[PDB]
């Protein structure tokens, strides 16, 4: 239940720090906005917010939402890269547009890269995502 | 045998023969040229190929063939007639580089198979087969 | 006029510069105990050891842990004796391994044939021992007997 | 002395012999190649081990292969 | 003999080659099969000799690339003047230069970097700059920010003009080869026309602009009632009310009555007591004197009219018995090889930049330069680093000359041939003097560590212990302190307060003190000589053994930049001339780090500090160089541990970016050792393991991933090493001196 | 079945393109050990350090191959 | 001395005999209640010996002699 971690509003070390939060942007009340926004976290004896990473809810915003957001964005980047790499193979001049990127193909790969997990599941169930161990270069033992 | 040759006009350097040349072995290169030109010694600096036939001494075989490569390439008269010898301090001379009289990159009859394996390099025995013996897996 | 020539053989890796072999360095290197014509070993070693033992009582006598103490000259003598003994052990084992004929250069066209054998280098080592002990003791006696000798005040005021 | 071993996957391009700086290698006639020649290493006691012959070999794995073994005064390439 | 001849439109201006990378090399044009193509694209982009074999095309490329480099430098200079004009407190700094720090860069508040805007005075928040631009503009007579804005606009116009000239001299009218061979005309126009006319124009500016504006500034007039420099020329009455010898005209110049110009052309020598800089009358007189000397020197060489020298008979006549033939062949070397010219020019520019560093600290040329310790420390450190880099590049290009441009046919029995012939005697005696200097410069520190550790303070090499007083340098200091009035009878003071005299102090801080040299200075100067000598040993060994050695005799055919010849001959690793530059970069790092450490400790302990009202000087550290700069533990404790208390406690303050850069440089130094210690064959096999995992998911790249080459691995390692160490020392120095200075 | 232009997979373990598919440039009909010249899309490691080029063809035997 | 006050007395590993010490190092390394330059033990075998049953120096001496006999036996 994390009795050692108190909420930052009830913690009497966070309230001493929260007066002297510096402004980060040009907004004059940015320190006060940070102070009110970090009060819902858990603070230790230092008076600083802590993040609990075990997938629980009311602390899913620490890791689960940023983690799923990164997984979507990184899957977007990797899937668009893999799609471009596959698309530039079977047209007999691949190093030149590996080094000088074909922009009209890359734009069509990028803007249609939002549906990366559906295409990933389709290629996984279709077997066209993973190359079989026979048709692949392997170093000598 | 006895190496009839005159030395190129060289000013003398510090990269030449050391004490082991007169005690272990030294090497010589003799070459005939029909013109007088300037060459670079592996010893260091530049010397003069005088008209006629030349004899130089070096401490290593690699210095002699580094000179012989400079005699073959990079010269317009295209000197190939060079011979490389080894002189031991006893006095014995061994004629080394053009043994058949032809350069090794040109094939010649009378040369036998040395170091030739009638097997693929991947088809080599494992060292675990050849444990505790003098034989190594490339034999 | 080329004052820097070869030694007579250009393809040998050396040059006959004024410092190397001109007129005054061929002599005085051929006239040192090593490379002198008439000396035997245990005489070359005697001269070399005497010079070395005499010079080595300079950075031990006034430069040591005891140099502010009256035992300082005696400790410098003992340190010189110890260094001469270590160098004699080094010479003895160098000979006992087995020596070759010494390197002939432009400065020294003739090297001592008597130092090309193990027996000659043993005589050289014994002469070095006796010479080093004698030179160290002579320098100790000279530095100690006036008990101040203000030449030692020079280069100890420098090495304060 | 090093061991320069020439294997039977040799196309006889003579690049190893021209790349060799101490005349270790030469060409011998050979019936098992299109070029009619294979490399041989007779005076392999002069091999320093620079592997310039292994650098110049155009086979997928090298038909000429240098094994660094016992070190002599010629394998070290010492002028002294 | 010297005429202008060009080719009209030799290279068309088209964008078709912009989209074809690797066009300059034949090997780079086949296409990127491996990732080594990408690194070879940048490694050989500027190597114009490997691109074309014609020296005329190479010289044309070099001449047109110089204009692009000058355009880049002019964009940089215009950016600095624009930052002074728009984002600086220069107008605030001119009012109160003793309590307002120079700042010329504000930081945008998007994250918590708004703390990086230091409170420097005058209601301005920004980064305290240490470049010395503010003192330079005060010495230039710049009073308002509009004069900086005009100079920034002029810098942009000049940068565009240089870009247009670079396009013009490669695509419209490109000079021939013999337009470059006549170095006689080039050197005459660089001595008289560039250095001579440039210093004459600056002497005229310092007469007409810098001197009256700076005399009114030192007299106590606020800069916005100070008249603009153009009514000093338009109205000579205001110019002649101060320094009243402008009442008479230019005729005493032409009747050789130069003495009446002595009020504004002085030879005072010392520092200005008001500002702490050199007298601007001394600088104007200096620029006039060297302008006349450079213009005279620019009439030495024969160009078109018979009078002059040809720089060949000078070389032909210089020959002795120890050399024989002499300098014959050197004119052809320096007129056919660009690399020999770069090796000479880069060495002299590096030693020149080191001279600039060693001179501007002792004789500060600018008002309030010595007062701001951060500016002085930063310009000294920056110019040492630039100078050492240029010296190592000179060693590099000498090595590139020896295998790519040296011809043994033109060099028989001259100086270069004989240097190659006794290179063993050169390198072995240099090796001996490096070993001797290492023992008798570092073993003194080791002995001092040992006797200070063993409780033997009387057995050390100290001022209280066995002394090692530098009697020659102290004698030279005594000669310079007594030089004014005895050997320089018309100097008011010495050239610098370093050699003697009194404490020159401005405000409450010391401008300069006498710098007494003791045992610690002797020992650290011998370490300076040692490290310089080892850098010379590595670079000169790379130069002399560039073509051949006893190990690899056929090393010129391998090239300047090759990794090795193989594991044979014991292993011929790092035999090339490039790898000696690679090691000499580490040794210049070591050398110049010890130089700037000696500077940053000696000036902080014995020169810099505050002046008590009694008259004594309380220094920054407290004069601990006499007793702690003799031990490595003293250098670790009283210099590195003690003075880095500012860079590590800088977090949450205005200098926290320096602590960030301190840690970042530590990271990059540690990151360098992955490339420096490891080798290519590990990483190629690791990339082979990664390629299979890409092949498993159809992620095989067309350009096959290779590990970095051995030379590129060494280059990446040494660049990261130098970057991480230099950033660390920059951060440590600047955060220390922005807290204690 | 081995003919010029046929795509074929390498069975030499030590080859760079082990279990990789390349085309046939020429097959030699004389009695030599490795008659099938096979050219690949990728390039070998071969070359000096820093060399951007490499070989992409080699001779192979009949038993060292399989037709796809 | 250490078994009387294990929390205050510093354990001594061995004595120092150095010809290179000055007076300052002899005075500095004369520690842990000794009259000689000694080294302070940081391996902590003193705690081990006190725990396993060693009380006096004779029980350590007989253990050292027994270990010498065991090493000779091996
Ligand atoms: C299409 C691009 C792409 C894809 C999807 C992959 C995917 C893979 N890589 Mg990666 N990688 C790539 C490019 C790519 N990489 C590049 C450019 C580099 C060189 C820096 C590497 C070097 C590399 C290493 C060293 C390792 C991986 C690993 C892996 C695996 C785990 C993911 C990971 O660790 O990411 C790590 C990703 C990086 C370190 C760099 C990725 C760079 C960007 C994000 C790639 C996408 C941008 C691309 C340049 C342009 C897209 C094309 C566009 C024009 C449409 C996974 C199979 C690991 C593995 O084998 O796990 C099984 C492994 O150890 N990769
Ligand atoms: C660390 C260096 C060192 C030191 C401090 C000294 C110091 C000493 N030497 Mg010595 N010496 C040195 C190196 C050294 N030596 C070397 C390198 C040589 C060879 C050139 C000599 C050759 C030498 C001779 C020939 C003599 C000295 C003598 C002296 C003593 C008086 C010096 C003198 O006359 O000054 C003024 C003093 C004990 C004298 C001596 O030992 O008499 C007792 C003397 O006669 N030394
Ligand atoms: C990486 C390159 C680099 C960088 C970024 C800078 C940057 C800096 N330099 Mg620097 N410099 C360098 C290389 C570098 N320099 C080199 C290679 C030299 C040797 C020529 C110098 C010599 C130099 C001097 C002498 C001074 C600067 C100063 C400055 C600072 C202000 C810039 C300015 O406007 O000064 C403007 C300064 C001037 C216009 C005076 C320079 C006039 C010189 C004496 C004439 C040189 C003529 C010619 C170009 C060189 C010919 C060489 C000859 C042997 C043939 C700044 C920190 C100044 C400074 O520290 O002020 C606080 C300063 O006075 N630098
Ligand atoms: C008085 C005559 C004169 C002047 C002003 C200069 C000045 C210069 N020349 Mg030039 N040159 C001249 C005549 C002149 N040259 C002659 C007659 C020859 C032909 C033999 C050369 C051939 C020559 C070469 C081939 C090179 C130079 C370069 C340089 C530049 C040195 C870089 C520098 O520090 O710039 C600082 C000084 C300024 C920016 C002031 C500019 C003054 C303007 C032009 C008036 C500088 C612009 C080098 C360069 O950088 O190329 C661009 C170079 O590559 N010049
Ligand atoms: C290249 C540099 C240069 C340039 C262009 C100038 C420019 C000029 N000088 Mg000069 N001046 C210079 C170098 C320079 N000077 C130096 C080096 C000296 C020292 C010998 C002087 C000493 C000087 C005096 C003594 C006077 C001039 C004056 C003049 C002006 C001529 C008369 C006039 O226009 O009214 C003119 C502004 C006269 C003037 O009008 O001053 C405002 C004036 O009386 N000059
Ligand atoms: C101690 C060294 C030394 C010696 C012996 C010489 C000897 C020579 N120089 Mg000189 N010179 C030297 C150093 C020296 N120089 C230096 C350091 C410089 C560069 C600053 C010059 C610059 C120089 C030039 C420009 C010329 C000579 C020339 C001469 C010759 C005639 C003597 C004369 O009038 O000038 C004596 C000058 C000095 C002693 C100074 C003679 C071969 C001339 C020549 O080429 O003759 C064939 C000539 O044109 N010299
Ligand atoms: C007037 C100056 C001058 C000139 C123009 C030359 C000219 C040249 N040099 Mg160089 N050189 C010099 C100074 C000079 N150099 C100095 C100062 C060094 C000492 C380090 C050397 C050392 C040297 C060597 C060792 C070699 C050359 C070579 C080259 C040639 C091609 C350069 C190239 O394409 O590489 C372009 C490569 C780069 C631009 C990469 C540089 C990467 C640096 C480390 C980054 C810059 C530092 C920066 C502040 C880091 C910021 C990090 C941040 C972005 C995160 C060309 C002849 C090469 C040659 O001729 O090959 C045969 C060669 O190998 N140079
Ligand atoms: C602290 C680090 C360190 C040390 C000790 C050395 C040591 C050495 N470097 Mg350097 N170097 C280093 C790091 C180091 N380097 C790294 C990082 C690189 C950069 C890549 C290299 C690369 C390098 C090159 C490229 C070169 C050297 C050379 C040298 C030598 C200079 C000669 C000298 O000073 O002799 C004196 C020795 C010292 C000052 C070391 C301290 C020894 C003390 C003073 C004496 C103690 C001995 C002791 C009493 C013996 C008795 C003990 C007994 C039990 C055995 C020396 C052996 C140069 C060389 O060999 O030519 C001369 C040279 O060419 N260095
Ligand atoms: C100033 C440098 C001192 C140079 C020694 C002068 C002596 C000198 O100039 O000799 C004079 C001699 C000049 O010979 P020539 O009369 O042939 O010279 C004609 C010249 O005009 C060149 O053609 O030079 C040599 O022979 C080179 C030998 C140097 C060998 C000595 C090594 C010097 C390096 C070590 C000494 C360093 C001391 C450095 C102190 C800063
Ligand atoms: C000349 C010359 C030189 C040299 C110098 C020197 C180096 C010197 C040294 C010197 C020395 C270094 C000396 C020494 C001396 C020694 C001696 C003098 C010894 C003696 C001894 C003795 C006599 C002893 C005895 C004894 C004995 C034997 C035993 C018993 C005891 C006794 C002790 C008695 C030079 C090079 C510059 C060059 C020029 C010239
Ligand atoms: S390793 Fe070098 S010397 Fe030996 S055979 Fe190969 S190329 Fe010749
Ligand atoms: S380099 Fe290799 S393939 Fe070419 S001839 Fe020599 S061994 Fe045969
Ligand atoms: S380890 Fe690398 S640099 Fe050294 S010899 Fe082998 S390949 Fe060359």
């Amino acid at each position: 239940d994390l009795s050692h971690l108190t909420p930052c509003s009830e913690s009497p070390a966070y309230q001493a720090k929260a007066k002297s939060f510096r402004n980060t942007t040009s907004d004059p009340e940015s320190g006060q906005k940070r102070a009110e926004s970090y009060a819902e976290a858990l603070c230790g004896p230092e008076g600083y917010p802590h993040l609990v990473v075990d997938g629980r809810l009311d602390h899913a915003g620490d890791f689960i939402i940023p983690g799923l957001l990164f997984l979507y964005v990184a899957g977007w980047i990797g899937w668009v890269g893999r799609s471009y790499l596959i698309a530039i193979r079977e047209e007999k001049d691949t190093e030149m547009k590996e080094i000088i990127i074909d922009v009209p193909l890359a734009i069509n790969k990028m803007l249609f890269g939002f549906m990366w997990p559906l295409q990933a599941f389709g290629e996984f169930t279709s077997g066209k995502l993973t190359v079989k161990d026979s048709e692949i270069p392997v170093s000598p033992r | 045998i006895q190496l009839t040759g005159t030395m190129p006009k060289f000013g003398g350097s510090t990269g030449g023969l050391l004490s082991a040349a007169d005690r272990e072995e030294k090497y010589a290169i003799t070459w005939t040229s029909k013109t007088e030109q300037v060459f670079e010694m592996p010893t260091g600096g530049a010397a003069i190929m005088n008209e006629g036939e030349n004899l130089l001494y070096f401490a290593r075989k690699e210095q002699c063939l580094a000179l012989g490569t400079q005699l073959r390439t990079k010269f317009k008269p295209k000197i190939e007639d060079y011979k490389i010898y080894r002189i031991y301090p006893t006095g014995e001379t061994q004629y080394l580089h053009p043994a058949d009289g032809v350069f090794p990159e040109k094939v010649n009859e009378g040369r036998e198979f040395h170091g030739k394996k009638d097997r693929n390099i991947g088809k080599n025995p494992e060292p675990v087969t050849l444990k505790f013996s003098g034989k190594t897996p490339y034999d | 006029i080329d004052v820097v020539n070869h030694g007579g053989d250009p393809q040998v890796g050396n040059l006959s510069t004024p410092i190397n072999g001109s007129a005054f360095t061929k002599a005085f290197i051929n006239a040192l105990p090593a490379y002198r014509k008439g000396l035997s070993p245990n005489r070359r070693g005697l001269e070399v050891g005497m010079a070395h033992g005499y010079l080595l009582y300079g950075p031990f006598a006034v430069l040591g842990p005891l140099r502010l103490t009256e035992y300082g000259p005696t400790a410098g003598l003992l340190a010189t004796i110890g260094l001469v003994s270590i160098l004699t052990i080094c010479l003895s084992i160098y000979g006992a391994v087995g020596v070759s004929k010494p390197t002939e250069t432009l400065t020294t066209p003739e090297v001592p044939m008597d130092l090309a054998t193990k027996e000659g280098w043993s005589e050289f080592a014994g002469g070095f021992l006796l010479g080093g002990c004698g030179g160290a003791f002579f320098a100790f006696f000279l530095c100690q007997t006036p008990h101040l000798q203000p030449l030692i005040e020079v280069a100890s005021n420098i090495w304060s | 002395s090093h061991s320069v071993k020439i294997y039977d996957t040799c196309i006889g391009c003579t690049q190893c012999v021209r790349a060799c700086p101490l005349d270790v290698l030469e060409m011998v006639p050979w019936d098992g190649c299109k070029a009619g020649q294979i490399a041989s290493s007779p005076r392999t006691e002069d091999c320093v081990g620079c592997k310039r012959c292994e650098t110049a070999c155009p086979t997928d794995f090298l038909s000429i292969r240098v094994y660094l073994g016992a070190e002599t005064t010629r394998s070290m390439g010492l002028a002294y | 003999k010297a005429k202008v001849i060009v080719d009209k439109d030799p290279v068309p201006t088209s964008f078709e080659k912009w989209g074809k990378p690797g066009h300059f090399d034949r090997t780079l044009a086949r296409g990127p099969k491996t990732t080594t193509w990408i690194w070879n694209l940048h490694a050989d982009a500027h190597d114009f000799d490997s691109q074309t074999s014609d020296l005329e095309d190479i010289s044309r490329k070099i001449f047109s690339a110089h204009f692009g480099h000058l355009a880049v430098v002019f964009v940089w200079l215009s950016g600095m003047y624009f930052h002074g004009a728009k984002f600086s407190n220069y107008s605030a700094w001119l009012a109160d230069p003793l309590n307002i720090k120079p700042s010329a860069q504000v930081v945008w508040p998007v994250v918590g970097q708004d703390i990086l805007n230091a409170d420097v005075g005058g209601g301005f928040h920004g980064i305290q700059i240490t470049s010395g631009f503010f003192q330079l503009w005060r010495a230039s007579g710049i009073t308002n920010e509009y004069q900086l804005y005009c100079t920034a606009i002029g810098g942009l116009v000049m940068a565009g003009l240089m870009l247009f000239a670079g396009w013009f001299h490669y695509h419209k009218a490109a000079p021939k080869l013999e337009w470059f061979q006549n170095v006689e005309s080039m050197m005459n126009h660089h001595l008289a026309g560039l250095l001579g006319l440039g210093s004459l124009g600056w002497a005229g500016h310092q007469i007409h602009v810098s001197l009256p504006i700076n005399k009114l500034l030192d007299a106590g007039v606020a800069p916005n009632e100070i008249p603009l420099p153009h009514e000093f020329i338009l109205d000579p009455a205001k110019m002649a009310e101060l320094y009243p010898s402008f009442a008479q005209g230019l005729t005493p110049f032409f009747t050789l009555n130069w003495g009446v110009y002595s009020d504004f052309l002085t030879f005072k020598g010392g520092l200005n007591p008001v500002t702490g800089g050199l007298w601007l009358s001394d600088t104007a007189h200096h620029h006039l004197a060297i302008a006349v000397l450079f213009i005279i020197a620019g009439h030495m060489y024969r160009t078109n009219w018979g009078i002059g020298h040809n720089m060949k008979e000078i070389l032909e006549g210089h020959k002795g018995p120890f050399t024989g033939e002499g300098h014959k062949g050197l004119y052809e070397i320096l007129t056919t090889s660009w690399h020999a010219q770069l090796a000479i020019n880069l060495a002299l520019l590096g030693s020149l930049t080191i001279i600039v560093a060693q001179h501007m600290y002792a004789m500060p040329p600018y008002p309030y330069l010595a007062t701001d310790y951060g500016t002085q420390l930063s310009i000294f450190t920056h110019h040492m680093w630039i100078g050492g880099f240029l010296i190592v590049g000179a060693g590099a290009h000498a090595s590139i000359f020896m295998v790519r441009d040296y011809d043994p046919a033109k060099n028989v029995n001259n100086l270069l041939d004989r240097v190659l012939r006794h290179r063993d005697a050169i390198i072995s005696h240099l090796n001996w003097v490096c070993i001797w200097l290492g023992f008798h410069s570092f073993g003194l520190y080791i002995h001092n560590d040992t006797m200070r550790a063993l409780g033997r303070p009387q057995d050390m090499f100290s001022d209280s212990a066995i002394q090692l007083q530098p009697v020659f340098a102290q004698w030279i200091q005594g000669l310079h302190a007594a030089a004014a009035g005895a050997t320089a009878p018309f100097a008011s003071a010495g050239v610098s307060p370093v050699f003697g005299g009194e404490v020159v102090a401005v405000g409450g801080k010391v401008a300069m003190m006498p710098i007494t040299l003791g045992t610690a200075d002797f020992m650290v100067h011998h370490i300076h000589a040692f490290t310089i000598h080892v850098t010379v040993l590595i670079l000169l060994k790379g130069v002399l053994y560039s073509r051949s050695s006893r190990l690899i005799p056929d090393k010129a055919e391998l090239g300047f930049r090759f990794p090795c010849d193989g594991p044979g001959r014991g292993g011929t690793c790092q035999v090339s001339g490039w790898d000696h530059v690679f090691l000499g970069l580490f040794w210049m790092y070591n050398s110049l780090s010890i130089v700037i450490f000696h500077f940053s400790w000696k000036m902080q302990s014995d020169v810099w500090g505050t002046v008590l009202p009694d008259g004594s000087v309380s220094h920054i550290t407290g004069g601990n160089f006499a007793q702690s700069a003799i031990t490595i533990n003293g250098w670790l404790r009283d210099f590195l541990w003690a003075q880095a208390a500012n860079v590590i406690n800088s977090y949450g303050s205005a200098l926290s970016a320096y602590g960030i850069m301190f840690l970042a440089g530590h990271f990059v130094f540690a990151f360098s050792l992955m490339f420096l210690f490891s080798g290519r064959g590990y990483w190629q096999e690791l990339i082979e393991s990664i390629v299979w995992a890409h092949n498993k998911l159809k992620l095989a790249p067309a350009i096959q991933p290779r590990a970095l080459s051995i030379v590129q691995g060494r280059a990446v390692g040494v660049a990261h090493y130098l970057l991480g160490g230099i950033v660390t020392t920059w951060a440590f120095f600047l955060c220390r001196i922005l807290s204690v200075g | 079945a081995i003919q010029r232009g046929s795509k074929v997979r390498i069975l030499r373990k030590e080859s760079y393109w082990y279990k990789d598919v390349g085309t046939v440039a020429s097959v030699d009909k004389s009695g030599i050990l490795y008659p099938v010249i096979v050219r690949f899309d990728k390039v070998n490691y071969n070359g000096f350090s820093g060399s951007a080029t490499g070989v992409n063809t080699n001779n192979f035997a009949e038993h060292e191959l399989e037709e796809v | 001395q250490w078994i009387k006050d294990p929390l205050n007395v510093r354990p001594i590993a061995h004595a120092i005999w150095d010809p290179h010490f000055g007076q300052g190092a002899v005075d500095a390394f004369t520690q842990a209640g000794a009259s000689s330059p000694v080294n302070v033990a940081y391996s902590g075998v003193y705690h081990w010996f006190y725990t396993i049953g060693m009380t006096n120096n004779q029980d350590l001496y007989q253990g050292a002699v027994f270990l010498l006999i065991l090493s000779a036996l091996f």
